[PDB]
RNA sequence: AGGACCGAACCGACUAAUGUUGAAAAAUUAGCGGAUGACUUGUGGCUGGGGGUGAAAGGCCAAUCAAACCGGGAGAUAGCU
RNA sequence: GCUCGCCGGAAGACCAAGGGUUCCUGUCCAACGUUAAUCGGGGCAGGGUGAGUCGACCCCUAAGGCGAGGCCGAAAGGCGUAGUCGAUGGGAAACAGGUUAAUAUUCCUGUACUUGGUGUUACUGCGAAGGGGGGACGGAGAAGGCUAUGUUGGCCGGGCGACGGUUGUCCCGGUUUAAGCGUGUAGGCUGGUUUUCCAGGCAAAUCCGGAAAAUCAAGGCUGAGGCGUGAUGACGAGGCACUACGGUGCUGAAGCAACAAAUGCCCUGCUUCCAGGAAAAGCCUCUAAGCAUCAGGUAACAUCAAAUCGUACCCCAAACCGACACAGGUGGUCAGGUAGAGAAUACCAAGGCGCUUGAGAGAACUCGGGUGAAGGAACUAGGCAAAAUGGUGCCGUAACUUCGGGAGAAGGCACGCUGAUAUGUAGGUGAGGUCCCUCGCGGAUGGAGCUGAAAUCAGUCGAAGAUACCAGCUGGCUGCAACUGUUUAUUAAAAACACAGCACUGUGCAAACACGAAAGUGGACGUAUACGGUGUGACGCCUGCCCGGUGCCGGAAGGUUAAU
């Protein structure tokens, strides 16, 4: 539910919450939880290699099943949960053999719904098939790039791929970027979109809300001294340079894709 | 006012102690130099 | 068993003080200087063997040696171990 | 409920006076701001010098910073005093 | 020694960190101590630190470190797997009283508890490097039930007052007791129980998960406190006997209740929210290989063991960090009384101190304060500084507004004491007694007693009743930045930085990008509703024209054009 907060304080005036009542109010399933401590955007040399990352709430990692490889055995959605580690919600599902798994919650799935995976599975949202067994035109998510590897594409809240064509060993997919891409038709996809499409309508409303999510401040290059950043310097607000990154590469138009290995699999780029 | 020396024996012995010195070649050179100069105390250790 | 040679090393001296005197009269406890590596087990065994008495329990402390100046040179006396040896009954040592 | 309000602890440092061979190589006094948070704090850990780190002041990196400190090249060079 | 003053959410007490003998005693006064010193954290000597239960070590892991092989790198080395370390976190168990010049949960007395090894006896499926459970976790809020503790009364001992009065509705003091053991209460959670089946838990499982049946409903788990015991003890005001007059020795009354009550406990609860809240072992259980009338397990009992190191002392400080016996800095714990919302503030208790030069004098001038005729900002760059405002309840409150605000707008009134209402009320607590009783730490009734607002009326004192301390100045116009934040440690706190929001642009995952000769790693156990870069900076109304220049994107005919 998209809900505006009332302006009882200046930090609340602009907050827009997305509140789902279906989300389990209790604690997650413990055997699918792991520790995932934070990085600060710092690598094994201890250097900041991605800026603007630090703090934020402690988070446990939910082991989500992106492979969706337990074929033939039906499963019931027990409950939908909040996952802190991603934008989509997750569903705790119970397989008829007494095994529980987390999956990415599709749009329109609810506690009680039955899902299945495999070649024989019916064409309904939450069902994972090899994409050769999925009608051309179908909306899908959690799409594999290599068979058995696990879903890598359309996983974020609201996202989905369309199977625009199938030609033998390959399906052509329209991705959320608008990139037309080829993928092996043995690659699995789950039917339907990812849920929580209202995620994007959330308004954080205050600085601290971003800080809660572990995002540290961005200082503009033009606010720095020349020694710090190409945009640095000036007596007043000055610029007079072509926009670049902190390492001097043009950052308004210049393409940076250089991967000749995977160029064969791209039918048409996003444009 | 908080001055710069804020003593901690653990931090002392881990930063500058004998076994830290011994752990790297540059640390072992430190010891070699100090033995050559004939220092009574090679390390903070003692 | 602890060997007799070991036992003949562990007990160094009777410690003499007012506290040691009071200990002996009040609570039948002899205060001994002992070897710094002497265990409570070794002290009990030695007192029983050498002083021919029956020990209830040994308590031990390590005394840190004093830093002392001697003609403008700065020394340090050795650490030593003291043992409060509680005797049973009336053993009388 | 709240980067909500008033206000101690706690964190800070707007004004004034004092002090300026100080009580103090940055404080004291009287006022002052924040005070459930983008808060504050203990312990431990990690990032190293053209390097770090920086809600960005060229700030900070052991009273040192438009390139730390220590040793070395080294008795640099000094048409200057 | 007697007065006086100061601190008392500390300037008391106990610690960690850090220091290291500064501790106690005797002796000394050169030097040290901002003076003197007979004194000392000074000199010299001697003494002093006692643990199965406190802590460390130890078992277990976090961040992170190291790292057999390995991968990578001119060399040096880098990274990392298995492992192994690493607390600031998880893991067995002791309390009260007494005692030293100096230690004490360590000694002593009394009364306990824990784990492990043996042996003995009985019972008996034991067995992991594996499975499962558990450990095991957020912020906020709310309300009960409690206790620490306090107050008053009762009780007991003592008093009858340096000056009017004081045998009383009078004064002073005490009125304390643990862990453990037993009991299972307010509260919290959850339906139990049995049978059968099973694509799951890498194998197996009797366990966990799942499914289907039947049956029964209280069953279990957890849990403060109270109560009993511990305790016929200990402690105890005081009295008596000594004194080496500092201190000991000896004996010992009362030792109850009510009320109030935490920020502590039940509560790792409950409710609620979004930002969605360690790990591993101990522990419990399950089996595998294996072992088999054996080991081994369980229980009882007996016996033995529980080492080693720390333990003095300071610790918001004269002992640590600051060159100083330096107005500085330093994390945790404890939390008395009266007034008060309070850990604010004032005065006090316990306790601790008067800050290691004093003595006079009573000039200018400086510092820190108090008061001020008439005037009242005329001062000045500027109301800088000072003066002022200041509480609670109630009445009342504008433009404008994003409808929240603005607002404590502004402004105003009441305020002490005494009596009455009512010998103390509303309210809270609740004894006895009575009745019921799945019979108890029960329920209902009942109201003794205790505690106790707030108000109204009447009276009364003073110049003044929020009397001290404490404690908003207010309003009008306007620039800038939406806001809370952040910043030049030590002359700049701002209009600067950030910020939510917006936009552009890159990026298809072995992502872009970043660190890195590399291997790797971060981005991310994320996947275009994502991530990076750039500019703008809430919100409202909006954001015009120019692609010539420079840059980027696309194109690729033709011109030119490298190595070869
Ligand atoms: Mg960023
Ligand atoms: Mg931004
Ligand atoms: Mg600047
Ligand atoms: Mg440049
Ligand atoms: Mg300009
Ligand atoms: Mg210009
Ligand atoms: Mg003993
Ligand atoms: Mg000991
Ligand atoms: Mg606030
Ligand atoms: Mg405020
Ligand atoms: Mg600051
Ligand atoms: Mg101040
Ligand atoms: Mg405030
Ligand atoms: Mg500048
Ligand atoms: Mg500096
Ligand atoms: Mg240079
Ligand atoms: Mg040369
Ligand atoms: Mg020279
Ligand atoms: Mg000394
Ligand atoms: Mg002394
Ligand atoms: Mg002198
Ligand atoms: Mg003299
Ligand atoms: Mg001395
Ligand atoms: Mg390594
Ligand atoms: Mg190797
Ligand atoms: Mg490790
Ligand atoms: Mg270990
Ligand atoms: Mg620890
Ligand atoms: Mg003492
Ligand atoms: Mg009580
Ligand atoms: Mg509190
Ligand atoms: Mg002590
Ligand atoms: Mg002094
Ligand atoms: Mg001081
Ligand atoms: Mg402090
Ligand atoms: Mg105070
Ligand atoms: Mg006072
Ligand atoms: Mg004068
Ligand atoms: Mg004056
Ligand atoms: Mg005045
Ligand atoms: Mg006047
Ligand atoms: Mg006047
Ligand atoms: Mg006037
Ligand atoms: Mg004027
Ligand atoms: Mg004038
Ligand atoms: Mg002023
Ligand atoms: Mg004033
Ligand atoms: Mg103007
Ligand atoms: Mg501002
Ligand atoms: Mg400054
Ligand atoms: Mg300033
Ligand atoms: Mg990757
Ligand atoms: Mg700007
Ligand atoms: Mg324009």
């Amino acid at each position: 539910a998209v809900v505006k907060c009332k302006p009882t304080s200046p930090g609340r005036r602009h907050v827009v919450k997305v509140v789902n009542p279906e989300l389990h109010k209790g604690k997650p399933f413990a055997p699918l939880l792991e520790k995932n401590s934070k990085s600060g955007g710092r690598n094994n040399n201890g250097r900041i290699t991605t800026r603007h990352i630090g703090g934020g709430h402690k988070q446990a990692y939910r082991i989500v099943d992106f492979k969706r490889n337990k074929d033939g055995i039906p499963a019931v959605v027990e409950r939908l949960e909040y996952d802190p580690n991603r934008s989509a919600n997750i569903a705790l599902v119970l397989y008829k053999d007494g095994e529980r798994r987390y999956i990415l919650a599709p749009k329109g799935l609810k506690a009680g719904d039955q899902i299945q995976s495999g070649v024989d599975a019916a064409i309904k949202p939450g069902n994972t098939l090899p994409m050769r067994n999925i009608p051309v035109g179908s909306t899908v998510h959690n799409v594999e790039m290599k068979p058995g590897k696990g879903g890598q594409l359309a996983r974020s809240a609201g996202t989905y791929v369309q199977i625009v064509a199938r030609d033998g060993a390959y399906v052509t997919l329209r991705l959320r970027s608008g990139e037309m891409r080829k993928v092996e038709a043995d690659c699995r996809a789950t039917l339907g979109e990812v849920g929580n499409a209202e995620h994007m309508l959330r308004v954080l409303g205050k600085a601290g809300a971003a800080r809660w999510r572990g995002v540290r401040p961005t200082v503009r290059g033009t606010a720095m001294n020349p020694v710090d950043h190409p945009h640095g310097g000036g007596e007043g607000r000055n610029f007079g340079k072509h926009p670049v990154t902190p390492w001097g590469v043009q950052t308004k138009g210049k393409k940076t894709r250089s991967n000749k290995r995977t160029d064969k699999f791209i039918v048409r780029r996003r444009s | 006012m908080k001055r710069t020396f804020q003593p901690s024996v653990l931090k002392r012995n881990r930063s500058h102690g004998f076994r830290a010195r011994m752990a790297t070649k540059n640390g072992r050179q430190v010891l070699a130099r100090r033995r050559a100069k004939g220092r009574a105390r090679l390390t903070v250790s003692k | 068993m602890i060997r007799e040679e070991r036992l003949l090393k562990v007990l160094r001296a009777p410690h003499v003080s007012e506290k040691a005197s009071t200990a002996m009269e009040k609570s039948n406890t002899i205060v001994l200087k002992v070897a710094k590596d002497a265990t409570k087990a070794e002290i009990k065994a030695a007192v029983q063997k050498l002083f021919e008495v029956e020990v209830e329990v040994v308590n031990t402390l390590v005394v840190k040696g004093k830093v002392k100046r001697h003609g403008q040179r700065i020394g340090r006396r050795s650490d030593w171990k003291k043992a409060y040896v509680t005797l049973k009954e009336g053993q009388n040592l």
